């Protein structure tokens, strides 16, 4: 059921797992550095597992699929076929950003935290500013201790914050992925979608140096040695029975101003959506006809679909559901609670007034702001702004750098920078400035850029043409450039002729700018947002609901049990698909092409001791009714014995505007079968070796 | 598919 | 499950039926005029049953919708508002033509029948000549007791026959309809689909005269007073639970050689729903400028879109479960079979060799003949025909007239042309002809016919528009004047100058030729067929297959139980619907649009003390997995204790192709809920008097 | 629907 209960929440919830079907004590599950939930990491905009002692990861295809992308071409395409490395020799590196993060210690911070905030006075700037600067203190004094990365999280609108201390292994490999038909098969058709018939998993290794202590990649490096990792089912699931997810869900936005629901309904997803349509147009067009287009735009393109796809979704799930109308309603009850309070109800309502106040600065400036983001987003333009930035923020102490900026940042950075070389033709580029900047000169005079508008002298196509050429002459096209530039001082910047600099230059003054508006609303939110939260969490207690955080990309536990759900009168979802449901949906073309050999095992029916005698068949995935959203892709699902039975990897149609108003009947996990993995590994594109590791072969 | 937007 | 079991295979049926769960003991079904089986009447098409002592019928919408139709006109549209008869005295005649045939007795007459056959000798044209002779003389005696009609029915190819003699109710009234947004809710978008939302249900009142023997229409006819008449269940009908049907199934292929599937298939099927869009195209375009047209065509329409559907289904039924390869390799294991037993089986052989070639003989003119006879069921020229065949055949003994043209006809007939006043208008009728003349001259030269070549002389739209306008003259468009011709001799025919009387004439020596070409063909099948089917069987049995025979207009029981069916892996559609289910299909157009009453009910949960607890509302439609056809429209649906659950109406999708290859896993009757009936006439178009009269008052 | 054909 609803909920994404934080581990401090165990206590709670211990009643309800127990009676939901866990097996487990609630006791074994608040230990978050043992056995299971030790097992358990983030990626971290995905979560993975353990599941050998020799530092084997089980994540999503999805998860992985940045990594898989990054070592093909078009030449030799991993996406396409699969990677599989019989001996740890062959693993290749998943990418210099890759990570594993394994968790060593959560602490409380909130009282000091607040007291920090409180010292700044009735400033929204200085309030940004000094919590920014406890931030960086406290994160540094935790990062002391070498190979460990910190995270400070704020919980309930600043009620309450924790910094987490990971461990952060560097060097991940990937060990196997199954061919592309198989790990997305349905592709864009499918996605978001049951039944579902798709084999989303695939296996990193972590690596740290022979000390033990995480390490960058390096040939020398060797397994790291989980301390836990999670064993595979011996039991069959089927439905009903309890399951339950541990991962890292990014966002959700169930406590919103209904306001701030609208705008999202209203300008938000739409405007995104269709700008995520545009560019997968162009680039598919480009890729059709140029297949080093396709293979190094491929990771960009999964996202604009999903998200695209995501928000398409949503809006009709508000649709569905009468969101507008429950925010509405929801509200209005909130609101006249705390005026049946007077003077106690007094600073809550003042909290929602100045939150409304802030939506209205927000939307003033709504459309530059996000074109000129996504401007900037561009490959070349990214690349010139950030390096240059860099280079501002290098003339300060370390101390009072801005985030993303510090020493402790420019490990990833510089990683990015290189990684770019695998997503990157100056062809398709140029197109999308093209796209961005016929959308600028769409904007109205009030919501320009001067140093924009001057950069362009004109508001025509001619004058676009004229950019186009102009940006083409930047050399940051090559990665030795990048990096050249990522070393060089703030003067090497304002002097260079490259174009793409040229621009980083003249913007950067405004870029600046902008980010103090919004450290100043932010300052603003600081105070008046925990007071409205902390009103409507005594408003939902005191109606009985359930009171638990918005996702923040913390670890979460959802629990639940296997179950389909009723899409329309007169029918119903199954709880599982099944081996036959894959080849029943064949079309021998992208994205409904299994591999062969998986159509030859289901024929012959080859079911390789995985049947369940209940559907007759393997499953394939199946539905539960657990509370996940972004980030919990990878998650594993564990059974009443904290077992391994799948791994979470989407939702169903219905459940995406789950995000903003929750819905019991429509809102479902859909997860990829234990089973289903062993059976390709077994069957369909095998992989003994690490079967055996594991140890099921 | 549940990754980060 | 599978099976259209004839009354005398109860005996053998009688266990299945007791482990499905019926309650009654297989001998009372067995008394065919007894209870409940004697409450079963046969419409002629539809299946009807008695509800109450004074001759109240429940039949389905789709089966009074002719009757409903001819008593609507634009000003005051049955079809759309209901009807509703407060008094007996309110209710209108449902046409001349409609009937209630209630079964008096059953005889078996296959060694006479089969001996008049053989007595014929080594000829196929006098083999047909000969049972039409035996046919006859056997019917004039069974109806010499005035007030009943009888018909010999062929069962198996000829293997059995047996001799139906029903009392023939000839004043068929109408009591009730609901609105047509109930009795076709969803209309050809939801016909031959679930989930299904539709109220398939309308009353008849049966009428005699005051002696008690059947009459025509006359103001001073009582109600008939049935021996038997069904009661509605007062248990309610849940998943799992027993279900029979007894009705009258028009035809099944199920013993069809491949070739002949394969015909049907490739070139009847297609091309015959290819003719019925574009007829219903053209008809469509005019009703919308006329709403005169609308209505007098309606019937026709929904007899179109039902077929050609149902055509459509069918095809893609068969690339669903390979029908083209299950009939050629069963045929492959029953001709492997029958040579396996040298001498024994070589007739079998013989038969299917002269029944392919019978196949190929009919296959030669298959375009002529199909066109022929779709362009002379046009309305003047159908009426011009018969009319002048039925002159010509006056003038031999009654006893040597054609079977359709005999004394025993002339009501039919007769009532035939007057109801046609309501299904006609002459600017539509000309763009029908103009359709059938354009795919005429569009045959090649084999294929066409001499006659019609020199009446239209051309082939080119100068023809064509000559013909039109020459048969705009023709003076049968209005009743009277069919009535006239009804009564006229042969030489008035041949003296008319009337122009659609002229081309009657000008082609019945063609139509006669072509009517002996099909009586030898069907002469030599006499034969043969019978032969092979035996030997089917006998191939059935020995593989412990079910044998029942092909539908063929009698009476049959089907029996199993309520349950769903997958269409898809991942999903299951419930065995019921419910009214919440209606409500959120509405949009509020044609042909979602409930009746206020109906919306406003649902809303309040006004559920009439129908509601089933299991489903949480009062249901709609369920499915079964009876053993339906066309014909069975209207069948009441029995419960264990024999008492009325719902009416059979329809089948799902998937299930239509099981006319010529059962699919036992989809194939599903659908039915409408007695609930569901009580609901509407409770709360949405009441009719309290009915539901008194039934005992649920 | 199931009527005759
Ligand atoms: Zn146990
Ligand atoms: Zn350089
Ligand atoms: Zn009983
Ligand atoms: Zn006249």
């Amino acid at each position: 059921g609803e909920g994404m209960w934080v581990p401090q929440q165990l206590p709670e919830i211990a009643g309800p797992l127990k009676k939901a079907g866990l097996k487990l004590s609630p006791q074994q599950i608040s230990d978050l550095t043992g056995d299971p939930m030790g097992a358990v990491v983030a990626l971290g905009g995905c979560t993975a597992s353990f599941v050998s002692p020799n530092g084997l990861v089980v994540t999503n295809h999805a998860c992985a699929y940045g990594a898989i992308q990054l070592n093909s071409t078009a030449e030799n395409n991993l996406i396409k076929n699969g990677f599989n490395a019989p001996t740890t020799a062959d693993e290749v590196s998943a990418g210099p950003n890759a990570r594993v993060f394994v968790l060593d210690e959560i602490t409380d911070v909130t009282k000091d935290a607040k007291a920090a905030i409180a010292a700044a006075g009735d400033d929204a700037l200085a309030r940004t500013k000094a919590l920014e600067a406890f931030e960086k203190k406290l994160i540094a004094d935790c990062e002391a201790e070498a190979g460990f990365r910190c995270r400070l999280y704020s919980f309930s609108g600043g009620n309450t914050y924790r910094l987490f201390k990971n461990l952060e292994i560097k060097d991940v490999r990937l060990a196997y992925a199954p061919p592309g038909s198989v790990g997305k098969f349905g592709g864009d058709i499918d996605n978001w979608m049951w039944p579902r018939h798709t084999g989303d998993f695939a296996f990193y290794r972590a690596y740290v140096g022979k000390d033990g202590k995480p390490a960058a990649f390096s040939k020398d490096n060797v397994p790291y040695q989980p301390k836990h990792w999670l064993k595979f089912a011996d039991q069959p699931l089927g439905a009903g029975d309890f399951v339950m997810v541990a991962g890292y869900p990014g966002s959700t936005n169930r406590y919103a101003l209904a306001a701030e629901f609208d705008n999202t309904a209203q300008w938000t997803y739409p405007t995104i959506a269709r700008h995520y349509k545009n560019q997968i147009a162009m680039v598919e067009a480009a890729g059709k006809q140029n297949a080093d287009i396709q293979v190094k735009y491929a990771a960009t393109m999964a996202g604009w679909n999903n998200t695209s796809k995501n928000y398409d979704g949503q809006l009709e799930g508000f649709k569905r559901i009468d969101a507008a109308g429950q925010k509405l309603r929801e509200e209005a009850a909130v609101l006249g609670w705390l005026k049946g309070q007077g003077a106690k109800g007094q600073p809550a309502l003042d909290a929602h007034a100045k939150l409304l106040d802030l939506l209205e600065q927000s939307k003033a400036t709504r459309d530059r702001d996000l074109t000129l983001a996504l401007f900037n987003n561009t490959a070349m333009l990214g690349s010139a702004t950030q390096l240059y930035r860099l280079s501002i923020e290098r003339e300060k102490p370390n101390a009072e750098r801005e985030s993303g900026y510090q020493e402790r940042d420019l490990p990833a950075i510089e990683g990015g920078l290189k990684q770019l070389e695998r997503r990157y033709v100056a062809a398709m580029d140029r197109q999308l400035q093209e796209y961005w900047l016929n959308e600028y000169i769409k904007l109205p005079a009030d919501q320009r850029v001067a140093a924009v508008d001057a950069w362009l002298g004109g508001n025509d196509a001619a004058a676009v043409k004229r950019a186009l050429d102009r940006l083409a002459g930047t050399k940051l096209g090559s990665t030795e450039e990048r990096l050249k530039w990522f070393a060089a001082d703030r003067k090497a910047f304002e002097a260079s002729n490259d174009p793409a600099i040229q621009y980083a230059v003249a913007v950067m003054p405004t870029l600046l700018k902008l980010e103090q508006e919004r450290k100043t609303r932010a300052g603003e939110n600081l105070a008046a947002r925990p007071v409205y939260l902390q009103a409507l969490a005594d408003y939902k207690k005191s109606q009985g609901e359930f009171v638990y955080p918005d996702a923040n990309l913390s670890l979460r536990i959802t629990f639940g049990n296997v179950m389909g759900y009723a899409p329309k009168d007169g029918m119903e979802y199954t709880p599982f698909t099944t081996l036959e449901g894959v080849v029943a949906k064949e079309t021998g073309q992208d994205p409904f092409d299994s591999p062969k050999a998986l159509l030859d095992a289901v024929a012959a029916k080859r079911y390789g001791g995985l049947e369940d005698k209940r559907i007759g068949s393997v499953p394939v995935n199946y539905l539960s009714d657990l509370d996940i959203t972004g980030g919990n892709s990878g998650s594993p699902v564990l059974d009443a014995h904290g077992k391994l039975v799948g791994l979470a990897f989407d939702g169903n149609w219905e459940s995406v505007s789950s995000n903003w108003v929750f819905d019991p009947k429509m809102t479902r996990m859909i997860a990829v079968d234990g089973r289903y993995l062993r059976w390709i590994m077994q069957e369909v594109y095998p992989a003994p070796q690490l079967l055996k590791e594991m140890n099921v072969g | 598919v549940y990754i980060h937007p």
